[PDB]
Order: structure tokens, then C-alpha cells, then sequence
């Protein structure tokens, strides 16, 4: 599922702005 | 709408035009724990001793602004925040400057990150996610209507006030601007196409970024991702996006309209501006007027056992504060 992939992703925290 | 709107402008241009300066002191505030880190600096809640008034306090070490080259969205965001007024925005209470730091006392939230929430409950209903998204619509017009972009929209700059409502802050990337600029900025997940594309933009960024957080909202992820912000790119610029087969038809039309990369036909950027956005069928149940007024009922009140309690937030790596004997940077930040 797309969200067992996001929640397995590195990018589940507090995301820094560029 | 409009006597409004152009009442504000009138507030909003005398503050721009003369902002006030050095309304407070470190001495006059004590030091509790600190609540989260935004764009640059960390944020600590403090104790005002005049008042026993609890306050939200941004601290920036001058320096490391200067080492980012932040000098300028720095003196912008001050400028900006001195100046505004709005119930969905952080309001500024003081600020200053001292031999190292420059000091930024805003209105403590209590409620916490809307991020927090929305993680650990997975996603929010279409409802809920209505009534977060008209607070940002109207924000956006607020802001707009002045030449403001904001360009930091996410639910970790979105806090939860006592009352259920959204309160706006960090606005390190806030610029008041007629017409284009260039600069890189932003969080990945929510840059516009035209920003990752270097070619030039306005505020229809923040109408795409209001696609990236309603859908963030209702799905429990954002519209693009993946582990580096060079795959998430990559996904922008294609023009191609998918919907949770949960998705209302009405919230996939919209978000159609939002995550428009032909800044032509990008809903908030059209001839009827922001109206467009209001009158789209997913807000056919919206009362624009009663948002702003706040007699709408919210969705979730948090958990709130104290004036100046913390467990809606995360903890943090406490670092203490160093104030030089020396001053630094003066002329750069002399205005601050």
C-alpha cells in the first residue's frame, strides 16, 4: 500500500525546508 | 469583504513603513523548555515576570544567520510579522536583539504541531480537513492581498490553538513581493513545479502548496515522496498525480485544479483569484464568514491541563544560550 510505503520511507518526521 | 481587506492593507502599510523595534529584553523572561525548530533557530516556551504571561520565543544566533546567508528573510520576517494581523497568523508580541541572538516573542500555541496530529492519527476526514484548509484559504488572502507569499506551508508550521483553530507560524520565507522572484526555497514534498524548474515565480506557489497540505490531510502522506528530495522532484514536474480510492470526487477536482502545474489554469490564479477556490463544490459547505469569525465548532480541542504546559509537544535536546560580551553582526541586522 502507498501508505505502508510512506511509513516505511525516511521522510515520516519533521521535514527541514531546503 | 473588500472594506475590510483594504483596511488591513492600510494597518498592514503603517507597520511596514515604520516597524516597531527593541520592545523587550532577556532579562524580562524566564526560560522554560524548548518546543520545536522551524526553518532557521530553535523556539523555547518562556515565562514573561511582568506578567506571568506564557510566551513562544524564537531565538536566532546571528552568526549562523549570517552563515546561511539568511541575512535578508531574516529582516523580512520580522518586518512581516511586526506588521500583520490576522487570526489564523502567530501573532508577535516583541522583539529584540542582543550581542549574539536576535529574539522573537511570539503568542504561545498550546495545542502543538498540526504535524503531530496528523501522524499519529493517520489522516483526517474530508470534513476535518475542510475546516483546516478555509483557514488556510483565507490566510492566503490575507496575506496575498498584501504582496506577501509565503512559501513554508506544512502541517509542521500549522499549530492547534485552545480553541481547535489553526494558527500559522514561521515565516522565514515570507517576502512581500510585486510580481516575480527566484529563490530555492521551501520544503520539498510542497514546492510548486515552477520553483524546482528555476523559472521564475509568484504567489501561485502557495495555491499549489495548499494542494500538497489538503491532500497530506486527507490521505495521511503527501501527493510526492520518496527518501530524497531529488526522487521527490522528479514526481512534481511530471504531471501526473494519484488519489486515494477514499478521495471524494469533489476533493479530487479540486486538488486537480490546485496541483496545476499550467500556472494558466491553476485554481487561486485565475481570473477570480482566490473566489475560484472559495466556490469549488468541495467547500459548498463552507461558511467563509463564521470561519473567520470562529463560531465554527472544531473538529478536535487538545488535551490542554495548564496555561503553560507542554505534552502536545515533542522534547528537545535543551541548548543553552551564549551571549558574547562582544556584539555581532550590528549593521547587518541594525534594523532588526
Amino acid at each position: 500500500t502507498t501508505y505502508a510505503d510512506f511509513i516505511a520511507s525516511g521522510r515520516t518526521g519533521r521535514r527541514n525546508a531546503i | 469583504v473588500k472594506e475590510f481587506l483594504a483596511k488591513a492593507k492600510e494597518d498592514f502599510l503603517k507597520k511596514w513603513e515604520s516597524p516597531a523595534q527593541n520592545t523587550a529584553h532577556l532579562d524580562q523572561f524566564e526560560r522554560i523548555k524548548t518546543l520545536g525548530t522551524g526553518s532557521f533557530g530553535r523556539v523555547m516556551l518562556v515565562k514573561h515576570k511582568e506578567t506571568g504571561n506564557h510566551y513562544a520565543m524564537k531565538i536566532l544566533d546571528k552568526q549562523k544567520v549570517v552563515k546561511l546567508k539568511q541575512i535578508e528573510h531574516t529582516l523580512n520576517e520580522k518586518r512581516i510579522l511586526q506588521a500583520v494581523n490576522f487570526p489564523f497568523l502567530v501573532k508577535l508580541e516583541f522583539s529584540f536583539k542582543d550581542n549574539s541572538n536576535l529574539y522573537m516573542v511570539m503568542e504561545y500555541v498550546p495545542g502543538g504541531e498540526m504535524f503531530s496530529h496528523l501522524r499519529r492519527i493517520g489522516r483526517f476526514s474530508e470534513p476535518h480537513a475542510r475546516f483546516y484548509a478555509a483557514q488556510i484559504v483565507l490566510t492566503f488572502e490575507y496575506l496575498h492581498s498584501l504582496d506577501l507569499i509565503y512559501r513554508d506551508l506544512k502541517p509542521e508550521n500549522l499549530l492547534i490553538d485552545q480553541q481547535g483553530y489553526i494558527q500559522v507560524t514561521d515565516f522565514g520565507f515570507a517576502k512581500r513581493v510585486k510580481g516575480r522572484t527566484w529563490t530555492l526555497c521551501g520544503t520539498p514534498e510542497y514546492l510548486a513545479p515552477e520553483i524546482i524548474l528555476s523559472k521564475g515565480y509568484n504567489k501561485a506557489v502557495d495555491w499549489w502548496a495548499l494542494g500538497v497540505l489538503i491532500y497530506e490531510m486527507a490521505a495521511g502522506y503527501p501527493p510526492f515522496f520518496a527518501d530524497q528530495p531529488i526522487q521527490i522532484y522528479e514526481k512534481i514536474v511530471s504531471g501526473k498525480v494519484r488519489f486515494p480510492s477514499h478521495f471524494s470526487s469533489d476533493l479530487k477536482d479540486l486538488l486537480r485544479n490546485l496541483l496545476q502545474v499550467d500556472l494558466t489554469k491553476r485554481f487561486g490564479n485565475l481570473k477570480n483569484g482566490v473566489n475560484d477556490i472559495k466556490n469549488h463544490k468541495w467547500f459548498a459547505t463552507t461558511d467563509w464568514i463564521a470561519i473567520y469569525q470562529r463560531k465554527v465548532e472544531a473538529p478536535f480541542i487538545p488535551k490542554f491541563k495548564g496555561p503553560g504546559d507542554t505534552s502536545n509537544f515533542d522534547d528537545y535536546e535543551e541548548e543553552e544560550i551564549r551571549v558574547s560580551i562582544n556584539e555581532k553582526c550590528g549593521k547587518e541586522f541594525s534594523e532588526f
